[PDB]
């Protein structure tokens, strides 16, 4: 299968520069062009431009030509996008998109979330949402995890290392008045299994390398 | 500079219904292209060259259009079609996209299950207390959570967030977090979460006392 793997989330300072990578596999790297697309919550999808890995030739949205240099490394099937002199308007999700030179874009990378801010990163605190009987409504109980006061987005939350999935609700982060983010993950579970089965929520905030696995037990 | 307008910005649709979204260009193009995106995930190519179904796209999808007016139609809407659809043209530099059209599937009214969570002992050592009210699996989206400490109505004291529309049962869920200092948390006793929804005859209230 075609796979485009982008580099992880970034927190970057205003006026600095940064680089996103996109590693392609499952096809001949030189046969297709690599495109880059910006998605922000102020302009939505914008085509930045493309590069031909064979000769390094590029085509630019003139809005981004002096902003986003595009380079390639055939040795490793990797395309790069740089972002120079970053301002807050560059905070967005960036995608790489494969595309045959004459066709439209077909495959997209997973996306790289970039936040431009002078603030330093902060890892979350993970707190349990213990299932009581105020958390039971007819043989089914609700438990979860509260990850709080982190910056910037995003965070990954999984339950039991990816085993628990059905009944899981990971709510979108909310921006607190402190300027930090907070979200909650919850699982609905048969209360038959509370005294026996154990439930671990796995939290990973990569910008601060905060890895916390917390066990939520009732009381 | 080619601007692509999509007429139905947001639109609610019932299951099995036939719905058509439009994409109109500011100037003539030779092929429109369609991309589907679910919140959080990356766009996936849906229809290329105005009418060709991308690999994996179900046969119930189809696209038509000419010169400037183009359209996407699903024959009978399903639950897994609740998503955002973008049209795209690569006819002239710079390549552009549309504003997007979001489709949410209609469902029977459903009342939420309301849970309440006291602050953990781990957070109470931190100096702050967060109570969380959980509204699980309801429809439609409108829901009024309201916090009351000792039957005193709080205001500006909490923040809520809503999940995207599920595609299994297509219900929403809401998490509301009331936050107080450890000082004020021990200054009171009964914390309640009052819920108002279409599927509820009377407002439901979950609560607990400190202890």
């Amino acid at each position: 299968e075609v796979q485009l793997q982008q580099s992880g989330p970034e927190l970057v300072k205003p006026g600095a520069s940064m680089k996103i990578s996109c590693k392609a596999s499952g096809y001949s790297f030189t046969g297709y062009t690599m495109n880059w697309v910006k998605q922000s919550h102020g302009e939505n999808l914008e085509w930045i431009g493309r590069i031909n890995p064979h000769n390094g030739g590029t085509d630019y949205n003139q809005k981004f030509k002096d902003k986003a240099p595009l380079t390639v490394d055939k040795s490793s099937n990797t395309a790069y996008m740089e972002l120079l002199s970053l301002t807050s308007g560059d905070s967005a999700v960036y995608y790489c998109a494969r595309g045959y030179y004459y066709y439209s874009l077909d495959y997209w990378g997973q996306g790289t979330s970039v936040t431009v801010s002078s603030a330093s990163t902060k890892g979350p605190s993970v707190f349990p949402l213990a299932p009581s009987s105020k958390s039971t409504s007819g043989g089914t109980a609700a438990l979860g995890c509260l990850v709080k006061d982190y910056f910037p987005e995003p965070v990954t939350v999984s339950w039991n290392s990816g085993a628990l999935t059905s009944g899981v609700h990971t709510f979108p982060a909310v921006l607190q008045s402190s300027g930090l983010y907070s979200l909650s993950s919850v699982v609905t579970v048969p209360s038959s299994s509370l005294g026996t089965q154990t439930y671990i929520c796995n939290v990973n905030h990569k910008p601060s390398n905060t890895k916390v696995d917390k066990k939520v037990e009732p009381k | 500079q080619i601007v692509l307008t999509q007429s139905p910005a947001i639109m609610s649709v019932s299951p099995g219904e036939k719905v058509t979204m439009t994409c109109s260009a500011s100037s003539s193009i030779r092929y429109i292209h369609w991309y589907q995106q679910r919140p959080g995930t990356s766009p996936k190519r849906w229809i290329y060259d105005t009418s060709n179904l991308a690999s994996g796209v179900p046969a119930r999808f189809s696209g038509s259009g000419s010169g400037t007016s183009y359209s996407l139609t699903i024959s009978s809407m399903e639950a897994e079609d609740a998503a955002t659809y973008y049209c795209h043209q690569r006819n002239s530099y710079p390549w552009t996209f549309g504003g997007g059209t979001r489709l949410e599937i209609r469902r029977t009214v459903a009342a939420p299950s309301v849970f309440i969570f006291p602050p953990s002992d781990e957070q109470l050592k931190s100096g702050t207390a967060s109570v969380v009210c959980l509204l699980n699996n309801f429809y439609p989206r409108e829901a009024k959570v309201q916090w009351k400490v000792d039957n005193a109505l709080q205001s500006g004291n909490s923040q809520e967030s809503v999940t995207e529309q599920d595609s299994k049962d297509s219900t929403y869920s809401l998490s509301s977090t009331l936050t107080l200092s450890k000082a004020d948390y021990e200054k009171h006793k009964v914390y309640a979460c009052e819920v108002t929804h279409q599927g509820l005859s009377s407002p439901v209230t979950k609560s607990f006392n400190r202890e």
